[PDB]
């Protein structure tokens, strides 16, 4: 049987159930006054290596590189007619995917104990991305059957690539950090939207018994999004299903005039000019002179 | 401080509410025309009048895996019934998709790689209905409001997909209003309980 | 002065590196699904059971130069084999493209301007396989994981195109890192050697 | 000098003609790259004293960059469509003429996009995605043309063409 809902339920129930139990724990901790070791190690046991410390690269840089790996595995999965049983055990497949996802679970737990507020942490974007990526892999290995669900959401982990480039001191001027931040927001949004359209087109409209589905590859969806958002629109590839049409109307109305129609790029494209030099690179052996005052 | 994050819960609550409502309207407009049509087909009682072939031959496509698209022939069986609600002759089809993919014939075999197996399948179906002539009446689905010439063995949709489609957006609306109520407590009863310290 | 042009070599080096890497990923994603599928076809041992025509006739297109598009008939030969890895009957096709362009028949003649030559070609092929019945077993390509009904005389792709496609972007990556290393020498060891003058 | 653009253009044009005459067989390779030689047409017009005001030299320089890039990109797409995807044994090729590729690039970059002609191959799609992302928002979205379109006005005259026989007068100072 094709038990798609069991994978999806694992993400839904962990997200909303965790939200409930946090809200209830808080509420009862207050109502307690109307009815009238553990706290110490969290500040160092992961926080000494999670971020911003001198060698605390791993739990931002490695989780980024592993997120790219998981996204690549989703691209591998997207290349098959969703019914293949060789690339399933003792190849790489689900068994290599699991090694990324258990690290994501451990890193999420470390973040959860480190969280200054549990509620605001629970509905933070990267927490949501983890809830819709991590539980269904455990379902997939318990049921021992791979699934092409919302795993494309790992592309949102590229948002913070701007941090990696400054932690590694590759980027050192603020306007270029803003430029790369905006560029990564563009690329990650493009790949995410292409994932939604890929899912929605390959599974038909339910009111038509899923019969009207369209066999697009993920790369045809990436191309379709590009040909659409540039407003070229050849119509060699386009969305056929009713849900596909709904998603495209939303993506056109949000991609234009809300996601585009930014001003930052017109002020930051001169960013590489509105800063004039860092520090003089004093070579050995050559003499050196400074001139200042009224310079014209 | 809690308040700086608590209104994010408000926004999320509100989003889940309006999302549920909008989803209910969207799924409404697109389900209702199919669903209405598929319940406009009454259920009636039927018995077969006769079983025969009209000699005409039709094409079908066999998918031998991975975009294979070969084609094979099959002969056209027709079956007709007595009808308890119209008391007039009507032509038996298995289902709405079968009628749609060939409205000329009472059956379509699962299209095989060789004509002899399509043949054999049609005969294997025909001999069953050659026993169901008159003996042991059956229920039949019938649509005199728009298509009075034909009857079906089954409805177009399974009701689970319809109700399963409608309940989850309603459930997300319920979760949304629940989340905003819990936050209203964790906002107001919190300060009412904490200001006493 | 050298330094004003030497960093152009750095940029070019870097370009050749990342170009090689990206090319390897691009060629990766598009080769792997075909390549996997074409190696998922096992190689087995086979002998022909029988050679025959099913009497059905198929169309082919003959290109008599410069967008000429005439058409001619050919009769459908079928050939079936014993199979050493499945021990079940399977249908012989020449190759994956032949199966794809007609999955009903064991052979497609190179389409000629007159029906008599298509005919003669099919008979000329058939009489060969009428000698290869049972005598002198042969290897055969077979895909029980997704298409268990058929066998082929050849794989879909020649391995040279695959490996030739993958080696050159890797070679350009190697050339890129080599170029940046040579420039690192011509930058640093140059001044280390010249400052002594 | 070795990795200057015109040197690269010469390396991808000149050696394969010697191969083609040694093997005595013509080849339709990257020869379209000779279109990049139009980039410096702006020099010819000033060496021949046809163009004598700097903003018009910048205008013709930008215009030639546009035309040469258009013809070059059309060449790449022509090559990439007429030879199919190698992972499909080159079977999925599309028989476009070079002029259909020039037209396709124009209908695409104006963002009209009829879809009467479009790229079929996987490599063609990749090239079109690059050409759309680079042609818009990097190659276009220039400011020079909005400051140089008034270039023919922001300069007011060269020198007075003193004919023989006619008398002549100069007026200066506070002119209003
Ligand atoms: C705010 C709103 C969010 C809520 C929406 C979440 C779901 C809402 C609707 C949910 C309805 C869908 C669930 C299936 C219906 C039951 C049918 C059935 O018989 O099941 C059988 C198997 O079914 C299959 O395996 C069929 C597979 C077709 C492709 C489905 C993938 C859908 C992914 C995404 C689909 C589009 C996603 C749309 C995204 C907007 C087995 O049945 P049984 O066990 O014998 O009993
Ligand atoms: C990088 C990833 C590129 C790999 C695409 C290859 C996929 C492929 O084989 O053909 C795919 C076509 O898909 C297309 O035609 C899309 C063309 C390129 C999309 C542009 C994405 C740019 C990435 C932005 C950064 C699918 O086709 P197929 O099913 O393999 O072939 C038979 C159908
Ligand atoms: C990374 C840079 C170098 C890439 C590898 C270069 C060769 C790699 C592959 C090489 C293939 C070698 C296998 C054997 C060839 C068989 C020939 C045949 O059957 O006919 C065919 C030969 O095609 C042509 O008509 C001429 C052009 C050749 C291929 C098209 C250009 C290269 C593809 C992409 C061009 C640039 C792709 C840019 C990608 C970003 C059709 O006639
Ligand atoms: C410079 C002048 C070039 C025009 C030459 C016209 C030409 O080549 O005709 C040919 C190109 O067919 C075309 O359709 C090419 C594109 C049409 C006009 C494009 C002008 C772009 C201007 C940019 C400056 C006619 O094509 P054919 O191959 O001879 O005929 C076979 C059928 N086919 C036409 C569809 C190809």
């Amino acid at each position: 049987q094709r038990m798609w809902w069991a994978f999806l339920a694992s993400s839904m129930v962990t997200f909303f159930g965790g939200l409930f139990i946090i809200l209830l724990w808080r509420t009862l901790k207050y109502l307690w006054t109307v009815c009238c070791w553990m706290t110490s190690v969290k500040d160092w046991a992961g926080v000494m290596i999670s971020a911003q410390t001198l060698t605390g690269r791993v739990l931002v840089v490695l989780v980024f590189a592993l997120s790219i790996g998981a996204l690549v595995i989703y691209f591998i999965d997207s290349s098959n007619p969703i019914e293949s049983c060789q690339n399933f055990y003792k190849d790489f497949t689900l068994q290599i995917d699991m090694a990324f996802n258990v690290f994501f679970l451990l890193y999420f737990g470390l973040r959860f104990i480190a969280a200054n507020d549990k509620l605001w942490f629970w509905l933070e974007v990267n927490s949501v991305v983890d809830f819709f990526t991590v539980p269904p892999v455990f379902v997939s290995v318990y049921l021992n059957r791979s699934w092409l669900g919302l795993r494309f959401l790992r592309a949102l982990r590229l948002i913070q690539f701007s941090e990696i480039l400054q932690f590694l001191n590759i980027l050192k001027t603020s306007n270029s950090i803003k430029l790369v931040n905006l560029l990564s927001i563009f690329i990650s949004t493009w790949l995410t939207a292409a994932g939604f359209i890929h899912l929605v087109e390959n599974s038909g409209d339910p009111w038509e018994n899923f019969q009207n589905n369209q066999a697009l590859t993920y790369w045809e969806c990436v191309y379709l999004l590009m040909v659409t958002m540039s407003t070229v629109g050849y119509g060699d590839v386009y969305a056929k299903t009713t849900l596909g049409r709904l998603f495209m109307v939303f993506f056109i109305l949000g991609g234009l005039a809300m996601f585009a129609s930014y001003v930052p790029e017109i002020i930051e494209l001169i960013g590489n000019r509105k800063k004039y030099g860092g520090s003089y690179s004093a070579v050995s052996g050559r003499k050196h002179i400074v001139v200042c005052g009224h310079i014209t | 401080a809690l308040k700086a994050g608590e209104d994010k819960s408000i926004r999320l609550g509100l989003f889940l509410i309006i999302s549920g409502v909008v989803s209910l309207f969207i799924f409404g407009f697109c389900w209702l025309s199919p669903a209405l049509q598929d319940l406009q087909a009454t259920e009636a009682n039927c018995t077969v009048l006769s079983v025969q072939q009209i000699g005409e031959v039709f094409e079908c496509t066999f998918t031998c895996g991975a975009d294979c698209r070969g084609t094979s022939q099959y002969p056209c069986v027709q079956v007709y019934v007595n009808n308890s609600e119209s008391n007039s002759r009507a032509l038996l089809h298995s289902d709405e998709h079968q009628l749609l993919t060939n409205p000329k014939c009472s059956y379509i075999p699962p299209c095989k790689r060789e004509n002899q197996k399509n043949l054999e399948s049609v005969m294997n179906w025909q001999q069953y209905w050659k026993d169901e002539i008159g003996s042991q009446p059956f229920t039949c689905y019938f649509n005199q409001h728009q298509r009075p010439d034909d009857v079906l063995l089954h409805r177009t949709h399974d009701e689970i997909v319809l109700l399963h489609c409608f309940l989850w957006p309603l459930v997300t609306f319920v979760v949304g209003v629940l989340i905003v109520v819990l936050t209203i407590c964790a906002k107001s009863l919190a300060v009412k309980a904490e200001a006493m310290k």
